């Protein structure tokens, strides 16, 4: 519905994209993508995935630029510049950041600049103006008139977020860290070449990744409760795309066993995150986790105490899915809301809606 | 004592440079590098290999631009533009790019003019390129001719024997392909690029190509053009790689009466060129090998004497550098200026 | 309705169960297997694949031996002798050689003798064996037949369109050689085996060897004996590989000709069965499409229209249990007992 | 020097730039603000204070948008649109926020990617992941490159921090309270009307306004320490500019008296707080504080102890000065962690530069 | 110098043997291989390697039966009943285990039966009698032919020995928490099969896995001062041989930092713990740590203090060529002390010591 885009091209567009065609009820309005390769480049790659594969439908190119999905007519810009982005030529107001560059506000205003209203960005942008979103955890706290230029971290955060939100909330954990099944990922040369670092560089078929993340520090930039009591990396490994994640925390409940864990889990996958995450029981392994429809999805067995702090909770995510599956939600909540705002009618506020849009009202400026 | 300068620090570099200082008496005054590369950084990619593990000797760039390794300070800048390249500062002998991108003549001046000399890029170049490779047409090697380029590793793999077959037993027609390790040349993964399967991420599957080697062939050869030429496959390897070839030869004949030849080409002429064994032996058994392959003459059939499958490995990285340094030795060598 | 059982409940199982369980309206009666596969494990292994990923479908491993596929409950117990593995408890209609290990024509026959009338085993056959496939033999097939074999999925995929090519063409001389993937049939990591190579862990490497598909050609192919044979390579893949194979043709044309003659032949045989195009796209893009194998049309570059290099991809694993699937179906066709 | 900036001409502006003007060498300073003010007005606006009266200087009224400050060449703009600020059109760096409307890093963002690199708000903004900043407290905590823009938390707790962060230090409190004065402020209502809020909407000019406010929390935003360990009252009187805090506070230190806290104090004050905290000696009230530097003011006499567990303590703080005197120094920590003070850092070691340039390609800090 | 055979070609005892090949002065006289395989299978690994490649001398097969390591004439046989072992006859000193699965002391017994000495396995302890065995913790104990049937646990368990000897030792840990980059293990499985259980049953070749392993009670079966306190799961990973774990800690010392833990692991690399623990300061990727020597080696960097108590810290080690020189370090570790004595010169007039022999004398009528 709302006119969607993605600046630049990343490999979570086009099974973003694989998601928003397959996404049923979309009121995203996806017509065009930033790929600086042409119609061609940006119809060959997004059909065929190193998982996902040729795509279950139609690749046309159109124009040797525009695209449709069999009848999905989509335009395709070629340009590493955010001013020359027809967002305002297009009525462009959702659009996803592609190129993990423009984790300034900047940029995204460069494409407000071009008429964009709304952007999401493939990372925790370094901006930390604009406040992250993850869907179960604070997508919620996603309402209107905040962050026109919006935010989200990383898969990785993406995918942690809600029960380690939710288990210490429901535990309470006073600190404590996490590392990961990252995979190897274009963001790392491929093979042993420079980037400023030897990590990336160092051949990532054959290596885990020794880098400090910022989830371990993006996870209570939705929690606050969780402000800096986490740490330590996550782990970038030799897997195509898995990425599977356990953090061990220390505790200040009673010290329960590792299983009325799983069960406060499955009482957070029922109730508050049903289809958000996921949690299973099956001994399973990286790939069978495959487009999987959860943020996080978690093991009962491995989760582990010893005196009660230490609490080891196994978690599972894809960072497209995951990233997709929050961004398939994002624009949504975006779009349910932003465009056809249809505010309330309670007097109570509705200065403060004119002081949501003039908060130097003749009255509203508070504590100071 | 011949002072080339590196472009483009690609896994060559440290390759030749681990080669330069394997490599024994240098001729070679390479004493500078160039690459976007960290200094630090480069020394690192030098200090420390995916293939060879760490460099088992010194790493600590003089100051900044110089690397003090073995004593030996050798200069490298983070720079793209040629001209801006410090050939003059030391009058550069040889270009040595690794970009991957100055397949032109221009660069080679581009770089010239900024003070070098000769110019040799790995990859066969595209233009008026001068073939060279050992055995083949290194000989062609005069100093008149400066602005040069090599073959490719796979290119070079086949080169000598491949017309010592046709000399020895004479080639109706040929076909090859290589096992092709994963490069630079493709995104890890499928990120936009000229050639899709070289965009696509293939980290696990194969490249179906043809390197310039299908042609160079004819460009190395006097006459073996056309009628010998096959396709490439980079394929998962992250290593030394393999190649294959199937001839149609003159000569009527079986396997190891070639491979005996082979064989008997093996020490005279390829000699640290090529190898030959029957050993079943895999992928790594070949890492940081000195010549440029082997044969397993064993799997090298024949049928009815023309057709003639062949076997042949090829250290993709460090053969060639070797190759690479040969060629390099042979230009550092007979220095006319 | 075809009792059909199967020993070693290998890869190709759940292939073939997934086959079947895919391959709806099915006259294969298959409700046993065996395998020292722990008899859930066998459900986990259909039920959570590395290929096809997660099994898409409904498991339960019923009371014990009996499985139900989303329903349709399937015996299976642990033990390696035919003898003991009871076929007569169904008194099974054709015998699968999952196991990969009871190559011989008694064991085989065995399975009949404990119970079982037909047998197609997995692999080429070792010997006395008819075997019997898509394009080539499927219709020289006759039921009357009982101990059978499917040879390699390689040999399954190249075998017919590479004969029709000789039918339509006349192929002098031919040499192919797979880019087959690393498999169980190799020892995962650096342990003894008989060969050294699969002994070698080399999943970062490359087998240089020969499937029987270089020869069960002439096991298949009346005229194509001998003259067309090539060496193999299981590659470093997990999953659906490629082949290659050069030709000494006699027909004088160029590879787009063929390329229609082979585009035809799937027109009118390699449908389902075989495939083609030049879209150049990766194995994993290949992985589970029906059709067993694809052809690059354009990189089978001509040499004097005689010597011709050609492309071949194959679904190793899924177009493989297919191929089987679909002669299992033909054996329930033209079921005689 | 540095191209400082300042969102609008707040009551809290001029005060900044008059105390900033009236800072001998600070390395800081804006060349042009933005609001609907007029120079000429602005100037007066700034030049006689209702409480600092005229500043000792003349501005020159160069014209309606610039002015050149007593010889210093600054100019104005009138917008209230932070998108177009011609920040970086004027090479803007870091600025200040004066509407009090930016709780949100978006509205400030947007300053950012109007051309800044961070900003700082004069208020308890409501960005969690913005932490706000007080000397003595969390200056060296505070880390350019983390956190672009930022705020500083009420000048009440602008004043709190800085002797809770010492007096629970030596002290220990178990849970004390706070209690404030505070100065008409513009938010409140002179002469009754209508906010939203009821509280902050009668006649301030007579009545108190007994209002509540995060202070006695936000506190501990950067006061964990104490998190939950105080809730309190501000009170809002009328007073023309002036404000004080009387905050018992049960102590685990037995019944010990105030003044050897008070001494601990006199010791904070010549310790950490120099310039900061005060603790005065003679009775003084309102004006008695009035436009000193001080932000904790203190009269260990007038501080005492009821049980010794609880123990309340009197803290002086003006709203405006103060606020200024400390976030134009507060200001200065961003510039003594400037980015590199642009000056010597990029020896190639990084090349990275470029690669900030050549933002992708090189994929040096291509984090994921 | 002692007896060293090789029960069936134990990869481990590969390197193992290149390490005693590549050794020094080593008193084990390496003399015959049990390689079901006979020469040719027995030397082709002794000759190229997977991680290590070509070895660099000849292991020339000499006889189809019995073969040199240039010059060095080493049998070797095939056979996998440790009774049909013919190691008497070849006086045998020392169980070289490589068929990994005799971890039961009888059919290692056996070995001692069929003529061999002490028991030596790459096993963790199937009993418990088996000493737990590593250099650097639990080795100077080793009672002179005191309790032969001894063993080393998984490369894992003799790898977390040094610190988990260090740390404890050097902090003191209440409980803590491990995790390694696990390679993937040839008696894993390669592909989704044929499985013992779940866990190994796909294909980690591109996939990864977590498990229990006794390590964490095994390295407390080494140290019982942290007996039943750490948990953790290596990670199966797709590597030839990678091997580094994390360990996440709840510590009783003060949250001090990790460099003195590190210059602990800095005194404790010089300490006992040289050239088994490397302190790593170069940041290095995992093939880097190839062929290295140190069953434990940690980065400064991801050597983390999350909540001072709570501390993170990794550990590289060549899971099997570390380990190998480790299986190097304890035989000779016996091989020194070995029965090389003075071949009981003590003397008793205990009949005791008379019908020690011919205890069958109800005279003496031993104990029992
Ligand atoms: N894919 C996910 O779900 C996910 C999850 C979290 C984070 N990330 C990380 O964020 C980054 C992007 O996500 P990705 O995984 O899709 O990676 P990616 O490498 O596919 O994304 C970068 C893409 O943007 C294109 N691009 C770069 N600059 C451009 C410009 N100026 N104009 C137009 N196109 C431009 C590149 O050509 C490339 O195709 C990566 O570093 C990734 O690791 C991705
Ligand atoms: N082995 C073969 O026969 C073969 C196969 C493929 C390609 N090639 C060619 O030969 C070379 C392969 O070996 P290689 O190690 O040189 O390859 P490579 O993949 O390392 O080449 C890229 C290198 O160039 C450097 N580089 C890129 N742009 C630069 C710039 N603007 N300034 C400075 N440095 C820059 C990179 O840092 C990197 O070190 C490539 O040049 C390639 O084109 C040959
Ligand atoms: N798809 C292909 O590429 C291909 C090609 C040609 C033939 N095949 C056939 O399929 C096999 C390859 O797939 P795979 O996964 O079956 O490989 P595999 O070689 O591992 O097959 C053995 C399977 O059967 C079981 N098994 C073996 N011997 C057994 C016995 N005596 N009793 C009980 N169970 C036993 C094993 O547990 C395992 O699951 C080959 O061995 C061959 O028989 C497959
Ligand atoms: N002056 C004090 O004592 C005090 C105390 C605490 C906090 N503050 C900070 O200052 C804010 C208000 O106090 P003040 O001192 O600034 O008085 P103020 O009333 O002058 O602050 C608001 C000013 O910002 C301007 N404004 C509002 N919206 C604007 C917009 N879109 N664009 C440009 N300008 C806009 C108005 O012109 C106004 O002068 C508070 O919300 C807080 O942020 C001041
Ligand atoms: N290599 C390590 O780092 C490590 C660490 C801890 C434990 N382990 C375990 O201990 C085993 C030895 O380690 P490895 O590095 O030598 O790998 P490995 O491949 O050598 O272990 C398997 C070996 O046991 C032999 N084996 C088993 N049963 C046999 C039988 N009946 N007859 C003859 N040989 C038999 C095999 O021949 C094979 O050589 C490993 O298989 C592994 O399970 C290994």
């Amino acid at each position: 519905k709302l006119k969607v885009a993605i600046n630049g091209f990343g490999r979570i567009g086009r099974n973003f994209l694989r998601c928003w065609h397959g996404r049923k009820d979309s009121p995203l309005d996806v017509v065009v993508v930033n790929d600086s390769g042409g119609v061609k480049s940006a119809t060959h790659l997004l059909k065929y995935d190193s998982i996902l594969g040729t795509f279950k439908a139609d690749v046309k190119i159109i124009d040797n630029e525009t695209f449709s999905i069999d009848g999905k007519p989509i335009k395709v810009v070629s340009n590493r510049d955010p001013l020359k982005l027809p967002w305002a030529e297009l009525g462009i107001d959702i659009v996803i950041e592609g190129t993990g560059v423009f984790v300034d506000g900047p940029g995204a205003g460069k494409h407000i600049q071009a008429g964009a209203k709304k952007v999401i960005i493939t990372a925790p942008a370094k901006g930390s103006d604009i406040p992250t979103y993850v869907v179960g955890v604070n997508e919620k706290d996603y309402g209107h008139d905040v962050a026109n230029i919006i935010s989200n971290a990383s898969c990785t955060t993406n995918c942690l977020a809600p029960f380690v939100k939710v288990l210490d909330e429901e535990l309470g954990i006073v600190k404590g860290t996490m590392t990961t099944t990252h995979s190897y990922t274009g963001d790392q040369r491929l093979l042993d070449a420079s980037h400023r670092d030897l990590r990336r560089a160092r051949a990532a078929a054959l290596n885990i990744v020794p880098t400090s993340t910022g989830a371990a520090k993006a996870v209570s930039l939705v929690l606050p409760q969780l402000k800096g009591k986490l740490n330590g990396i996550a782990l970038r490994v030799p897997t195509p795309n898995v990425s599977v994640v356990d953090l061990v925390v220390n505790i200040e409940k009673v010290g329960v066993t590792a299983e009325d864990v799983n069960n406060a889990f499955r009482k957070a996958a029922a109730g508050p995150l049903k289809g958000v995450l996921d949690v299973c029981d099956i001994p399973l392994v990286s790939v069978d986790f495959r487009c999987s429809d959860f943020s996080s999805t978690i093991d009962s067995s491995l989760t582990m105490v010893m005196g009660g702090d230490m609490v080891k909770v196994v978690a599972w995510y894809d960072n497209e899915w995951g990233y997709s599956q929050r961004v398939v939600d994002l624009a949504d909540l975006v779009a349910n809301k932003w465009p056809g705002l249809e505010g309330s009618v309670a007097s109570g506020d509705p200065l403060e809606d004119f002081c949501k849009d003039n908060p130097a009202d003749e009255e509203c400026k508070l504590y100071e | 004592k011949l002072k080339v300068a590196i472009n483009g620090f690609g896994r060559i570099g440290r390759n030749f440079l681990r080669c330069w200082h394997g490599r024994k008496d240098s001729p070679l005054d390479v004493v500078v590098i160039n690459d976007t590369g960290g200094v630090k950084q480069a020394s690192h990619l030098l200090k420390y290999d995916s293939i060879l593990g760490t460099f088992d000797a010194d790493v600590k760039t003089a100051g900044d631009s110089a690397i003090s390794v073995d004593g030996k300070v050798i200069k490298v800048v983070s720079d793209r533009n040629p001209v801006n390249l410090p050939w003059g500062d030391m009058g550069i002998d040889l270009v040595i790019e690794g970009t991957g991108v100055f397949v032109d003549r221009d660069g080679a001046g581009k770089h010239l003019q900024a003070g070098a000399k000769k110019v040799l890029i790995t990859a066969p170049g595209k233009g008026d390129i001068p073939t060279y490779v050992v055995g083949v047409n290194e000989e062609g090697y005069t100093h008149a001719d400066t602005i040069i380029s090599n073959a490719s590793c796979t290119t070079n793999c086949l080169a000598p024997f491949v017309k010592v077959l046709d000399q020895k037993f004479g080639i109706i027609k040929g076909t090859m392909t290589t096992t092709h390790s994963y490069t630079g040349d493709q995104r890890l993964l499928d990120a936009s690029h000229r050639d899709l399967r070289r965009a696509r991420a293939a980290c696990l599957n194969i490249v179906p190509t043809s390197t310039g080697a299908a042609k160079a062939v004819a460009l190395v050869l006097p006459n073996l053009k056309g009628k010998l030429n096959g396709i490439a496959l980079r394929v998962p390897t992250p290593n030394v790689s393999v190649v294959d070839l199937v001839v149609q030869v003159s000569k009527k004949t079986f396997a190891e009466e070639v491979n005996a030849a082979f064989r008997e080409s093996a020490d005279n002429e390829l000699k640290g060129i090529l190898s030959v064994c029957d050993e079943p032996l895999v992928s790594i058994d070949f890492r940081c090998t000195d010549v440029s392959s082997t044969i397993d003459s064993s799997l090298t059939m024949v049928m009815g004497d023309d057709m003639v499958k062949v076997i042949a490995w090829y250290d993709n990285e460090w053969g060639y550098s070797q190759r690479v340094v040969d060629l390099a030795d042979i230009v550092a060598n007979k220095w006319q200026x």
